[PDB]
């Protein structure tokens, strides 16, 4: 009787943001960035992403309750470098290499066709 | 058989809860730190026979009850003859100190008096040799902790002298108080009452293991002395606990 | 310098009690100058070790040349020199217990530092002549490197 | 869903004014003497007093 | 500080299913495009149905949940069609949806099987899967009952229900001789080789090695039938690359903001 | 009551191959070959070819008029 | 089984870990063996779990009563005899005994 | 001549500041600056915890004597 729609996994609601930035205090250059509607689907290669960057001293993400679609990602960089810019490059990257990979993905399959 | 023996408990189990709680229902402690009833007739002079709560009691062991009287000697003694041993324990403006002044020396020994008294005192009161005892601050914990907080380090000699140790378990021993009040009376209940604690306090802190197993200094002492008083303190069974029911 | 200890040792034992894990083992290794003890635990997957093996153990307080006695974190992000550059094994623990001879009159004459790198122990007995740089609760490294003789 | 229960002041009896009994006449828990018991325990002298005369049967 | 460059392999094309293998990636963008092609994937399916009259003996909403799991190809027409959600009409218009009619009684002595070819489509690319074997059953009528109804399809995808999953299951594997040692058999010698073992009937695992990170992955996308799979790939990756693209943006105002 | 469209664990259809099982094993095929002929590699999916029971006969059997 | 001898973990592994910390202060512990690669230790990241400067002793279920009697009192083969000082677990695999 | 322990037991720590609270809640002035929160539960526990709730408490004796002492008077526990 009080389960959930399905549209609440992925819809933003009115007045929801799609990523806030909140920066910590315990130590220098250092955010938590807070996804809303999303899951490990969109983290976890972020994380990865991140973790291959060097100047990256810190990265990685949780999900505070299975049930809440809400996932907490912190990064920590060198002073030098400002964490807002670790996770744009991190993105950048990623798509750049998700191009790359459908298109070759795309050449193979019409290759094989009689090939 | 034993679902059966599960049912008939689960019948009888609960009678006997119900006879239990409803005959204790109303005993209580009152502010005037006594167990009494509805009809203020008194139960127990101090709860629990003395007037600790039971959340902040654990387990410890009596170092004096049941040892040798060859080796009870060995350990609490603190010997003022063998200069090299406190060369070795006491620093050197300490050594001095305690073979030229005969007042540490008496001091020390009526120390030992006192100790071998509540030897006698815990033989004769807890038979079987039992050291495994409940008491409301773990001293061994209290010195291990103030151990690693201050790095005492323990094998350069500490600058502690006996007659200090002496002096603060003394004053310690004044400052819980259990059965206010100078009467005479008072005060013979406040020595019973906390009796066996202040036997493991001595038994504990001693001018011999002091200086060879916890080798603590000045500052570590004054703030172990200060963490025991306020455990102590807040030991204490608060009033207006409903005691009957925790029994049932 | 921060050497708290350096000597050449050689294995000859492995888990003498028969392997209890699957990726550390006890080498009861001895000396050859010094003549002193070793009971360390080695990662074997990664770092394997048969007996025989020599390796030059250096006892560390600091990986830094000059000895500024760092905080204890890890920060790979550093380009300062680093003692660990001609090592093949290295470790951080902290001694927990000096364990020795001592009596209540005369000196210790053998000590015994025991320290856990985190979970991994190692008791390094001997004289107590070269332990003098060891005190309890202090931060210490390994620094050990297989000799290829 | 058909254990699921729930009440806010719902109906009430006709011989002793208190809460009714059952999911589908819309009715409170009972607060057994145990619990009773066990609040006597907490010493929450205030809160047994509101569970057994605030929210059962207030009455002058 | 940058990505990496993949390579991709072909082993086996079908009509049913593709076995890739994917070189020089990271373990978490395997994962991920792995859920993608489980979750994330439009497809059509019906999720709308007004049924009229059912006489049949299951219940009046059996027969829409067995309607909702009747895969329709969508080769070419999931990436026209727009979320009903999003929609900027009223009622199910056929530019966000396709309609379906059904109508069958079974008035011979014979029991009628109505099947998934009874869903007479308005469009005709959108139809279940009976171009090129059976039928989907979808109940069984008798002399004297009937079952009129006419349904519409949307867009969705698995992460909002099953009947959007177009994957029947995705093989994924990689490091078939245990070398990184992710997992300890007790007794190695008591399993079996993986498909794409290397490794000799000899020893029973590769040895150890330290210095060594996951590649070669293995796909093995099986489509239900709507989908083809290797359009079940491409629609994966262009919906991931979607994603990030619209979490860079948000990300972008976000600082620009602040 | 009758054979589901997919396959609870995997999600294959499976809907439409009950009649060709039943066709398979009436005439000489038994089970465990029938099964891989129809195309059902994974053991999850075969289980709704052997565990399913057709009640939808009992039922059609309570026909309502004639 | 987390605070076996035998338990090592990359950064990766680290660091998804301590996302799961209430109590963390922001600071990654000194590996317990930096070289030939960062391994940490399942009992070295316990202890930043363990809050405080806590000090105790105790003896894990697998614990052979003929050991301290013997050699190795404070080095235990078999791992067991936990020892906590200043809030860090240094020996013993935890058990119910210790939990 | 109190004989009373010198030290708030849990169950008088708890009603006042529970009267406190229904006090502040109840538009009362209250006796430390706000600094920024609303719930009176908090205000009744920052005001406990800087000594200035204006309440004393009376422990009656068995025997039927009272003491009146005083919040800012006697330590508190937690
Ligand atoms: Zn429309
Ligand atoms: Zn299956």
């Amino acid at each position: 009787m009080n389960a959930p729609p399905a549209f609440e996994s992925f819809l933003l609601f009115e007045g929801e943001k799609k990523i806030t930035i909140n920066k910590d205090t315990k130590v220098p250059n250092a955010c938590l960035f807070t996804i809303n509607k999303e899951d490990h689907t969109l983290g976890n290669i972020i994380k990865s992403q991140l973790l291959k960057d060097p100047q990256v001293l810190f990265a990685g993400y949780k999900v505070p309750h299975p049930l809440e679609h809400k996932i907490i990602i912190r990064v920590q960089t060198t002073p030098d470098y400002s964490p807002q810019e670790a996770f744009t490059n991190a993105i950048t990257d990623l798509i750049s290499e998700l191009s790359l990979l459908e298109e070759r993905f795309r050449v193979a399959i019409k290759d094989k066709q009689e090939g | 058989e034993g679902l059966i023996d599960t049912a008939v408990k689960t019948a009888e189990t609960g009678y006997i809860q119900r006879r239990l709680i409803k005959s204790m229902e109303s005993v209580m402690v009152k502010y005037d730190a006594t167990v009494r009833n509805s009809i203020n007739q008194v139960v127990q002079l101090r709860y629990g026979e003395d007037g600790l709560a039971g959340e902040s009691v654990e387990f410890q062991n009596l170092a004096t009850l049941k040892p040798s009287n060859k080796a009870f000697e060995k350990k609490f003694r603190f010997d003022y003859t063998n200069e090299r041993a406190l060369r070795r324990t006491l620093q050197e403006d300490l050594v001095k100190d305690v073979l030229s002044n005969a007042h540490i020396q008496n001091e020390l020994e009526r120390e030992f008096e006192r100790m071998r008294e509540d030897r006698e005192v815990l033989r004769v009161i807890f038979p079987t040799g039992d050291s495994k005892v409940v008491l409301p601050c773990n001293l061994l914990r209290m010195i291990w902790n103030a151990q690693k907080i201050f790095h005492i380090n323990p094998r350069l000699p500490s600058d502690l002298h006996p007659i200090k140790v002496v002096e603060g378990v003394k004053e310690l021993s004044k400052k819980l108080v259990i059965v206010n009040g100078d009467d005479p009376l008072s005060r013979q209940a406040q020595e019973n009452a906390t009796l066996l604690f202040n036997i493991h306090l001595r038994s504990t802190l001693c001018s011999r293991r002091m200086a060879e197993e916890f080798r603590l200094s000045g500052e570590a002492f004054d703030w172990l002395l200060g963490e025991i008083e306020s455990k102590f303190n807040q030991a204490i069974a608060h009033p207006g606990e409903m005691v009957g029911a925790l029994a049932a | 310098a921060g050497i708290l200890f350096e000597d050449i040792f050689d294995v000859k034992d492995i888990d003498p009690e028969g392997k209890k894990f699957d990726r550390v083992s006890r080498l009861h290794c001895e000396s050859e100058s010094f003549k002193m003890d070793l009971i360390l635990d080695v990662n074997i997957q990664i770092y394997p070790v048969d007996l025989g093996d020599k390796f030059r153990l250096v006892i560390a307080s600091t990986l830094y040349e000059d000895g500024t006695l760092d905080d204890g974190e890890y920060n790979p992000t550093d380009d300062r020199p680093s003692r660990a550059d001609q090592f093949e094994y290295v470790m951080y623990g902290k001694v927990y217990r000096i364990e020795g001879d001592e009596t209540s009159t005369e000196a210790a004459t053998r000590l015994s530092a025991y320290v856990s790198y985190g979970g991994l122990l190692m008791r390094l007995q001997g004289d107590a002549n070269n332990l003098h740089g060891f005190e309890v609760d202090s931060r210490v490294y390994l620094l050990m490197k297989k000799l290829a003789f | 869903d058909d254990k699921i229960h729930s009440r806010a002041r719902g109906p009430i009896q006709i011989l002793n004014r208190q809460p009714m009994e059952g999911r589908s006449r819309d009715g409170g828990l009972r607060f057994g003497e145990m619990e009773r018991d066990c609040q006597i325990a907490h010493g929450a002298a205030q809160f047994l007093r509101e569970r057994l005369f605030e929210a059962s049967d207030p009455y002058q | 500080p940058y990505a990496n460059q993949p390579t991709v392999r072909i082993t086996e094309l079908t009509d049913e299913n593709v076995k890739f293998i994917i070189e020089n990636t990271d373990l978490a963008v395997a994962n991920s495009i792995r859920r993608v092609f489980i979750a994330e994937v439009p497809i059509i399916a019906i999720d709308w149905v007004q049924i009229d009259a059912n006489s049949s003996v299951l219940h009046d909403e059996f027969i829409a949940h067995r309607l909702g799991l009747i895969p329709l190809t969508s080769d070419d027409i999931v990436d026209k069609l727009q979320y009903s959600r999003d929609c900027t009409c009223e009622e199910f218009c056929p530019e966000c949806s396709v309609e379906f009619t059904l109508d069958v009684r079974c008035n011979e002595d014979q029991t009628r099987h109505v099947t998934s070819r009874d869903l007479i489509s308005n469009s005709p690319r959108v139809i279940p899967v009976t171009s090129r074997q059976d039928d989907i059953l979808i109940v069984k009528l008798r002399k004297g009952q009937e079952l009129r109804l006419r349904a519409y399809a949307k867009k969705g995808f698995g992460k909002e229900h099953a009947k959007w999953n177009p994957t029947a299951g995705v093989a994924f594997e990689y490091d078939p001789d245990n070398a990184l040692r992710h997992t300890v058999y007790p007794k190695p010698e008591e399993w079996p080789k993986s498909e794409y073992s290397e490794l000799d009937e000899d020893e029973s695992q590769a040895p150890y090695d330290p210095n060594g990170k996951p590649e070669r992955f293995y796909y093995n996308v099986e489509s239900c039938g709507s989908l083809r799979p290797e359009t079940i790939v491409l629609s994966a990756l262009s919906g991931l690359k979607k994603k990030l693209s619209d979490l860079q943006t948000q990300l972008s105002h976000e600082i620009q903001s602040d | 009551m009758i054979i589901p469209v997919r396959c609870f664990t995997c999600g294959k259809i499976v809907g439409n191959k009950w009649e060709a099982y039943l066709g398979l094993l009436q005439a000489e095929y038994t089970e465990g070959d029938a099964l891989d002929a129809l195309g059902l590699k994974r053991y999850c999916c075969r289980r709704m070819l052997l565990a399913h029971v057709d009640l939808i006969e009992k039922l059609l059997n309570y026909a309502p008029l004639e | 089984k987390f605070t076996k001898r035998d338990v090592f973990l990359e950064r990766g592994e680290v660091m998804n870990l301590l996302m799961f910390l209430s109590t963390w202060d922001g600071k990654v512990p000194q590996p317990a063996i930096l070289k030939p690669r960062p391994l940490w230790t399942g009992k070295q990241i316990f202890s930043l779990i363990i809050p405080g400067h806590i000090n105790c002793i105790r003896t894990h279920s697998t614990h052979p009563d003929d050991e301290d009697s013997g050699p190795y009192k404070h080095i235990s083969p078999g791992d067991t005899k936990v020892v906590v000082e200043n809030g860090e677990l240094i020996m013993g695999i935890l058990c119910k005994k210790s939990l | 001549k109190r004989i009373t322990t010198p030290y708030m037991t849990k169950y008088e720590r708890a009603r006042v500041l529970g009267t406190r609270a229904l006090q502040i809640a109840m538009c009362a002035p209250v006796m430390v600056e706000l600094e920024g929160e609303t719930d009176p539960l908090l205000i009744a526990m920052k005001e406990l915890k800087a000594r200035k709730i204006p309440i004393i408490i009376r422990r009656y004796l068995p025997d039927g004597s009272y003491e009146d002492w005083g919040v800012d008077e006697l330590i508190i526990s937690d």
